[PDB]
């Protein structure tokens, strides 16, 4: 159902810290950040390599003032140990030569630029299986008809972006 | 909620708490058959607890009743936090009495600048996480609809109204969710969202109630 | 007992927050913000227009593990509560049109563009004042022989500044 | 220390505490007349308390000696954090026990992944103050002289080395200073500075005892 819920089949704490896996059926590990571009620290979200590593633990919000994050509802992601040099830790969709990339920021982002995402439950159950939608405002009413996905760049990071296909699926772990 | 302080027992009978096996949102008591709290705080298990102030001790004055319905707002959005109201009928009447007592709904909507009660078992300090055993209460001003919507770019609707503290320190949180926010003896506001939890011009936005009065008159008089 | 102090003659918390006055408040009130120029937001730091005001409450840092600031240890200096749009709440010195000039920005600086300012005791026999020094890196030694002080630009509002004259002079009220 | 553990009463022989009325910075035992501590810690008519653990209660095993003569380095520098040590002479020789011991002085210098102990009543939370009674605990190992530098851009000199996690979580904290950095039997650092406290990709800085041995014994014997 609609309902996001961890690996476990708990809802998820609102502000609670989870590792943000792969189920068995896909290569990598957890949720890290990269060194791209002219960044001084590593800004950019990828999908680890390690098909070992948990990756970085995430911190899920809701702007509900409900303990758990509520059916639909957008979250705010972003890295509970952020790297010296982001203004702050949200994740937040850019523009960029590879497309629109899911990057830290150096500068403090407006709430509107890190409330755009969206968990999606994957149809088939033994896997509490998410994929992650990208949202944006149509003024009043939002829309999230746009996924993220797995873009492998030259230097090997599997980039977090907004692509046509090749979908992002999570396993939420609770951290 | 954070800043506020502790009510005292029974002291505010209007407020229910929703239980799933442990509390998750707060809900207002209108009749001894209805219940209104928010809409992202629906679930098909609900048991309404009543007569509430240690929600982790039977303290005697209890009253656990299942909720029959829970209808949402037909026009509820997840996406933008809109319409967040619903309507709960408990599968029983609530005997009505001093420690489990109804509250009024409105007739005309609050004005800017007035002082209402915020309450709920949220947590107590958002910069952490401490969540209290007893119910915790707060007064907070309605604050001008154009402070609100500088607040929150682009996020304001006119079923939402802030109130609460632009200097921050004191506003609902994490768990107070549905709960009540009344004035003057009346159910203005329902908790509902917010960045963070009281911080500097980032007030608590609350379902504006009095725009859904002829709704919840009509939901109860069909179910 | 270095010569460190506030206003009661206490060592200054290592951290801790105090409101930055002046001896003499013709000078004006308790440092705050505001904007100037072409400035998104309050990013300039000056001094109060209000001749009785506290000012905004102001961190002072070492990196110095100790419990209070080390005589003649450098700071950093920030607003415990910053405006929105600056990424940290550190002070900083960038260049300007009337010369080097203590600003927020909204881009998150690393270390060394804040770790630059230092107290010097003022000579009054009875009320402890400092002066500030503003301090920069040269042949591996940083370097604080330049004083801050206050420029009045047109719209009135009172700049820190590094200037030659008109240098401040500070007393430290615990918040 | 934040991210430690309790250490034991006494368990810790070599570590004591600079007084100034109350405690403000560590200090270590060389021998009974010599404690090594941090230049940033130089005050007047410091007081040295041996055999402690909860600082601010008299367990009995206490020894206060006034201090009579407090050599800072002769080339330490404030602006630059540079040669962050002190010698402090006590009036009194403190009587060696199995609770108040000395710790011997570095014969090498320790190289990167060596395991060492940091210890100190400093506080114990990255974020927020909370200041212990009884001498925190934390087993850290000395980072890459590389992970140093970048850390602190052009901040490390080689009087100066890295030992933590660069991670953080578990390091050195405001009220450590001057405190001991014992990798097996040796005293190889003092706390000296850092930025915050077990923060992310910067690890505590502690002044490189190893470069002293030639100094701190010029000293000892012309005092
Ligand atoms: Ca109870
Ligand atoms: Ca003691």
């Amino acid at each position: 159902d609609d309902d996001l819920v961890d690996a476990e089949g708990n809802l998820v704490e609102n502000g609670g810290t989870y590792y943000l896996l792969p189920h068995i059926w896909a290569h990598g590990g957890g949720i890290e950040t990269a060194k791209t571009g002219n960044e001084p620290c590593p800004l950019t979200v990828v999908r680890s390599p390690n098909e070992v590593s948990k990756g970085e633990p995430i911190r899920i919000s809701s702007q509900f003032r409900s303990l758990f994050i509520p059916r639909g509802s957008l979250v705010a992601l972003g890295f509970a140990n952020p790297p010296s040099c982001a203004a702050s830790p949200w994740w937040t969709v850019v523009d960029s030569p590879q497309g629109p990339a899911v990057k830290l920021s150096q500068q403090k982002l407006p709430e509107k630029d890190i409330l755009v995402f969206k968990f999606e439950k994957v149809s088939h159950s033994n896997i509490h299986v998410y994929k992650l939608l990208y949202c944006q405002h149509d003024e009043e009413d939002v829309k999230c008809d746009q996924y993220i996905g797995i873009h492998r760049d030259r230097n090997g990071n599997r980039r977090l972006v907004v692509t046509e296909e090749n979908p992002l699926e999570l396993v939420l772990l609770k951290a | 909620i954070v800043g506020g302080y502790t009510c005292g027992a029974n002291t505010v009978p209007y407020q229910v708490s929703l239980n799933s096996g442990y509390h998750f949102c707060g809900g207002s008591l209108i009749n001894s058959q209805w219940v209104v709290s928010a809409a992202h705080c629906y679930k098909s298990g609900i048991q309404v607890r009543l007569g509430e102030d240690n929600i982790n001790v039977v303290e005697g004055n209890e009253q656990f009743i299942s909720a029959s319905k829970s209808i949402v707002h037909p026009s509820y959005n997840s996406n933008t936090l809109n319409n967040d109201i619903m309507l709960i009928k408990l599968k029983s009447a609530a005997s009505l009495n001093s420690r489990v007592a109804s509250i009024s709904l409105p007739t005309s909507c609050a004005s800017a600048g007035t002082q209402c009660l915020i309450s709920g078992w949220g947590n107590t300090k958002s910069s952490g996480t401490s969540y209290p055993d007893v119910l915790k209460c707060l007064k907070a001003p309605i604050l001008s609809d154009s402070s609100c919507k500088s607040a929150y770019p682009g996020q304001i609707t006119s079923n939402m109204f802030c109130a609460g503290y632009l200097e921050g320190g004191k506003d609902s949180c994490q768990g107070d969710s549905g709960g009540p926010v009344v004035c003057s003896g009346k159910l203005q506001g329902i908790v509902s969202w917010g960045s963070g939890c009281a911080q500097k011009n980032k007030p608590g936005v609350y379902t504006k109630v009095c725009n859904y009065v002829s709704w919840i008159k009509q939901t109860i008089a069909s179910n």
